């Protein structure tokens, strides 16, 4: 139960851009 | 039949360097490790080298290392001993010794005839120096060691050898009780630890000569100053 | 005519020979065993595991000593292992590798092997050269070679699948007495302890005792199904014990001259290829095709163990002389050591 | 249900891919009696069977942060080294399984030459090397690994490249390459050339013997190459989708999460496949019970 | 004349076999039942030793 | 806690055990074949074009060293030795054509082709030999076809209903014999027609050895 729109790389997050 | 000629021995000046040649004959050269033992004039045996069968494992005697080198050849049946720096201490008859080693064999059962070169640890002791002895009379003669030569596998490592007058020695008991092969019953090897006794029943002229104790439990191996039985 | 009339003479023999047997058949070896203990559960541990056969094992022989033991594979090697510390003593290289059989002299001078070759091989393994060699090639059998036994330095006696045993004097060569009788491939021998009379098993289901020195057989033992594969004289020589293909061991008496016990199971369907027996002769140790070698009671018939410890067929298997330890060869080219603890 | 569909393909590809990898390491250890049991084509289906089984353990490690509150519990410390240990357990299975490829190109077309060199010797040797070269592979995977804030009170493990505007393309490419096509094309190009010589001219092909061996090898060859490529498509697939894409949306990010848990379906099939595709695998479980 | 020669041999060996003394079963499964009973305390197999006299420890 | 010669005890071991790896190595290279078949069968014919009680042959073909067991000369029971040549790579098994109208000498009742066809399926269908490939070679090929132009082949299978020609005739043996594989999956058979002046007789058994070892690396690979 959070905002789940964070970017993607790999099988762990990065920053968005 | 199985021959052991040592050849390379002269004179040779103090620091000079000389090589020494054992060929082997008769036998499975390459199933045996191989020893160089020398005997300076008028004194007893003193060990000098041994390598294994493969030439996996090779050990010096300390008045040696450094400056003896021991190899082998089993292609062509040789045993070498390349020596530098030869001293005073040096002097002696080097003789090519066989010694097999599994379980039940008799190592150091074969001597070469050696070969003289001139130059320009547990201790086996050997106290009674001469034994006047007659023919057919009973004699024993004693030995002793430093440490324990019973090993905690059951072996006792002690070895017997007779030299006779211009001979090369002869295996007559190892492991301090089992008679070589060749060698007459009367001789009976006796001993407990440290302490140790060869038997010669019924003695005959053959068996006039020195007799050595050799210890094999640990390296370097080492010589008693050796009995001598006399007329 | 003549010969109906013999054949007829000869069933008539065997009836005699069989009412002869069931005169003296008063008790059975389970009524009289029937008072003593078991054994209870026999427990044998791996103590060694012989390794350097690349093929199956098909023979073992313990020395005398208790101590060295000679294996053969069919890889075309005969090994002596020191079994205390798994050493390897000699390595032979067989001129043949379909041996069948090996055995160690008494006197730990030589080994003997052979197979498929129809030749019994003598090494000697005393040798001033260091090495061992071949001794005498024994030939005059004209089937496989299955066992062979030395009874000193210069006899041995060895059984062929031509459904012959033969004595041999290694010296010369030749072989001085031939035992004939069985109809069917010889596959084992036993030597009774002093050595003047053998047994053999051969593919007729029948166990033959023979005279070493008169060569004639003395008497005949049926009664298994299949071929038997294995022989074992009893520690005291006056019986001995059978393996056969019926998956059954069975105990004959010399002097009672019939069968006594029968070591079989259920559970157990494959044939037999090993027994002996412990240093008492109270345990029967038999090899298995279902790769285990069960333990017997050979006086109750009671199963006492199991020793599993191989991927293949227990091929073979003998007990030492003082009765230490039991080794198992296999076809899963590992020999293995076993015995209990206090 | 958007909270518990996802967890559910998890857990359950997690539970059916332990199972799966226990058996096979079951069998294969127990065949025998005590006894070592090695082959040069038996060291990499083991050593493939240990590599599956550490990319299924620490999948709890790398998904916690995606399924609840997307909070990283394991601190900077872990954050560098369960990523690096992620990507090898990832990495090293591609390797392995691409050079168990190759080994058997070798066994088949060169029946004659290839036993000078295909020894146990030899086949330690190549492993050993492998999971060496996995490493050089993910040097930047543990150089990067730093903590990414979020919004809010909330952290998380990541990747945060030096220049993520122009550093993004050759990390997207890499593992693209490394992992995925080359291996692929590796493999692939292996088992087609098997299918080609799997047979000798003398052989009778109208036997059903020879008809039956051509069968089988075709559908484990296929199957290799297309439970590879079916399980790791759609992974690398969106890692060039997300390059010229900025800001992602609700159906991209239930895809990705899809196409992770395909991730470890690879490592979840590939013990299932040596179970159902290998004959003589049936008849070493049974030895074992 | 091979079968009437042999069947004259394996009525002779019959003979032999049936002339051999026979004792009674219990006779000798008493025999075999006493020597396990001598001999049993030196079976190592049958009585382990301890493991201070046993060579594979 | 080793002695000084018990630590050249071990030196001595492992030096065997280094020459045992050795040869199995060498060993493992090499091919086992076990060469069965009937009395006067062409056996002996196939040995001397690829030159006691078992005799073995050895011979190189194309950087390949063949082993060939023959044990013509074992006439005890087949089924006490047979389980030694377990895990051979193949059996070479001979058939003579030509004898199908002839009757063995000692029985004077039993065809011989009936013979080889009883011999051959119970080597084929031996439990030591269950995916053991098997090549069979059908001999005297050019003396059959001068007996098939007298002598019908109904003397040998009654049940046979085809043109009296060698083209069918030696096509129909030749099923027969494949017919009597009974598990015509864990083995393949290899069936070439030889002759006494015929010099593709080894080629032939390399080629099947070949694709023996292919199948058997196939099944360590897991492939198969």
């Amino acid at each position: 139960d959070f905002d789940m729109l964070r970017c993607m790389l790999g099988r762990v997050y990065r920053p968005c851009w | 039949d199985v021959q052991l000629v040592e050849s390379g021995g002269g004179l040779v000046q103090p620091g000079g360097s000389r090589k020494l040649s054992c060929s082997a004959s008769g036998f499975a050269f390459s199933s045996f490790g191989m020893h160089w033992v020398r005997q300076a004039p008028e004194k007893g045996l003193e060990w000098v080298a041994y390598i294994s069968s493969g030439s996996g494992t090779i050990y010096y005697a300390d008045t040696v290392k450094g400056r003896f080198t021991i190899s082998r050849d089993d292609p062509k049946n040789t045993l070498f001993l390349q020596m530098t720096s030869l001293r005073s201490e040096d002097t002696a008859m080097y003789y090519c010794v066989r010694s097999i080693y599994y379980y039940g064999s008799s190592p150091f059962d074969f001597w070469g005839q050696g070969t003289t070169l001139t130059v320009s640890d547990i201790v086996m002791t050997q106290a009674t120096s001469s034994v006047p002895v007659t023919p057919g009379e009973s004699v024993s003669i004693s030995c002793r060691s430093s440490k324990s030569l019973l090993h905690s596998n059951g072996n006792t490592y002690l070895y017997w050898f007779l030299q006779r007058p211009g001979q090369s020695p002869q295996l007559l008991i190892y492991r301090m009780s089992n008679l070589a092969s060749g060698v007459p019953d009367r001789f009976s090897g006796s001993g407990s630890g440290t302490a140790f006794t060869l038997t010669i029943s019924r003695l005959e002229a053959e068996d006039v000569g020195v007799y050595y104790c050799m210890q094999h439990l640990e390296y370097p191996l080492t010589f008693g100053a050796g009995t001598k039985l006399e007329l | 005519s003549e010969l109906d009339q013999l054949r007829q003479e000869a069933e008539q023999l065997k009836n005699q020979i069989r009412d002869a047997r069931k005169a003296c058949a008063d008790a059975t070896l389970s009524q009289i065993t029937n008072n003593i203990d078991p054994v209870g559960r026999i427990q044998m541990r791996t103590r060694r595991t012989l390794r350097g056969h690349l093929a199956k094992i098909y023979a073992m022989h313990w020395g005398t000593d208790s101590r060295l033991l000679v294996s053969a594979s069919q890889d075309g090697k005969l090994i002596i292992w020191d079994s205390y510390t798994t050493n390897k003593v000699h390595a032979i290289p067989l001129r043949s590798s379909w041996v069948m059989t090996c055995a160690y002299a008494p006197s730990g001078n030589y080994v003997a092997c052979g197979g498929l070759d129809n030749i019994c091989s003598i090494y000697n393994l005393k040798t001033r050269e260091g090495n061992v060699r071949v001794s005498r090639e024994l030939a005059g059998h004209t089937g496989y070679l299955s066992c062979c036994r030395f009874l000193d330095d210069n006899q041995i006696v060895t059984s062929s699948g031509d459904t012959t045993c033969a004595l041999w004097d290694i010296e010369t060569g030749q072989q001085t007495t031939t035992f004939t009788g069985h109809t069917g491939d010889v596959m084992s021998l036993s030597l009774a302890p002093d050595t003047r009379l053998f047994v053999s098993g051969a593919c007729d289901a029948s166990a033959k005792l023979w005279d070493v020195r008169e060569g004639m057989c003395r008497q005949t033992f049926t009664g298994h199904e299949s071929d038997i594969n294995a022989i074992c004289f009893f520690p005291n020589g006056n019986a001995f014990a059978t393996g056969s293909d019926d998956a059954t061991c069975r105990l004959f008496d010399l002097r009672a001259d019939q069968e006594l016990m029968t070591y079989s199971h259920d559970n157990i369907i494959c044939g037999i290829t090993s027994v002996s027996f412990s240093k008492s002769g109270r345990l029967l140790l038999a090899g298995y095709d279902d790769f285990n070698c069960n333990v017997w009671d050979a006086l109750k018939a009671d199963r006492a163990g199991v020793l599993a410890g191989h991927d293949n067929r227990v091929s073979c298997l003998g007990v030492t002389d003082d009765g230490m330890a039991v080794a198992t060869g296999s076809w899963d080219s590992f020999l293995k050591i076993w015995n209990g603890s206090s | 249900y958007i909270n518990i569909i996802m967890p559910s393909v998890f857990g359950t590809i997690c539970l059916l891919g332990i199972i799966g990898n226990s058996t096979v390491i079951f069998a294969v250890v127990k065949k025998s009696k005590l006894h070592w049991c090695n082959n040069v084509p038996d060291i990499f289906i083991i050593n493939l069977s240990v590599v599956d089984l550490l990319f299924l353990l620490g999948m709890p490690f790398m998904i916690h942060q995606l399924m609840g509150n997307g909070v990283w519990h394991f601190g900077e410390t872990m954050c560098t080294l369960i990523t690096a240990m992620d990507a090898n357990s990832q990495f090293t299975s591609t390797y392995i399984l691409t050079a168990m490829a190759i080994d058997r190109y070798l066994a088949t077309v060169h029946p004659i030459s290839s036993t000078k060199f295909r020894k146990p010797s030899v086949a330690t040797l190549v492993i050993c090397l492998l999971w060496a070269l996995s490493f050089i592979s993910i040097t930047p995977v543990w150089l990067y690994a730093r903590l990414i804030p979020f919004p809010g009170g909330a952290v998380g493990c990541g990747i945060r490249l030096p220049n993520p505007d122009t550093d993004l393309y050759w990390f997207t490419l890499y593992q693209f390459f490394l992992a995925f096509a080359l291996p692929f094309v590796v493999i692939t190009a292996a088992y087609v050339r098997i299918l080609q010589r799997m047979t000798s001219s003398v052989a009778p092909a109208s036997q059903r013997s020879i008809r039956l061996r051509t069968k089988r090898v075709t559908r484990t060859a296929i199957a290799i190459c297309l439970v590879f490529f079916v399980c790791w498509a759609p992974y690398y697939v969106l890692q060039l989708t997300q390059l010229s894409i900025s800001r992602p949306t609700l159906t991209f990010v239930y895809l990705y999460n899809a196409a992770i848990s395909l991730g470890y379906a690879n490592s979840c099939l590939n013990p299932f496949v040596y179970i159902v595709l290998c004959e003589t695998f049936r008849k070493r479980l049974v030895l074992s019970v | 004349t091979a079968s009437i020669a042999q069947a004259r041999k394996l009525v002779e060996q019959l003979k032999m076999e049936a002339n051999i003394d026979r004792i009674k079963v219990s006779k000798a499964a008493a025999d075999l039942m006493a020597y396990c009973e001598a001999h049993a305390k030196e079976d190592p197999l049958l009585t382990p030793v301890p493991a201070s006299e046993n060579p594979f420890r | 806690t080793l002695s000084a010669e018990d630590k050249a005890a071990v030196e001595r071991s492992k030096m065997i055990d280094r020459n045992l790896r050795e040869d199995g190595e060498k060993a493992a290279r090499e091919v086992k074949l076990l060469l069965l078949g009937a009395g006067e069968s062409g056996k002996n014919t196939i040995v001397k074009q690829m030159k006691t009680g078992i005799v073995e042959t050895h011979f190189t073909f194309k950087d390949l060293h063949f082993k060939m067991f023959d044990v013509g000369a074992q006439r005890s029971e087949r089924k006490k030795w047979i389980h030694c040549f377990e895990g051979v790579t193949a059996i070479i098994f001979c058939v003579a054509l030509s004898d199908y109208d002839l009757v063995l000498a000692e029985d004077e009742e039993m065809n011989r082709m009936h013979a080889s066809m009883k011999l051959f399926d119970s080597i084929c269908n031996n439990k030591w030999f269950t995916d053991t490939s098997i090549i069979l070679f059908l001999n005297k090929k050019d003396l059959f076809e001068e007996k098939i132009k007298k002598s019908p082949l109904t003397i040998c299978y009654p049940e046979y209903a085809g043109s009296n020609t060698y083209e069918e005739a030696a096509a129909y043996i030749q099923c027969q014999f494949e017919d009597l594989n009974k598990r015509k999956d864990t083995k393949e058979i290899y069936t070439h027609f030889t002759c006494s002046t015929d010099t593709k007789n080894v080629q032939f058994v390399f080629d099947a050895v070949t694709d023996v070892i292919i199948k058997n690396n196939l099944k360590d690979c897991g492939l198969f």
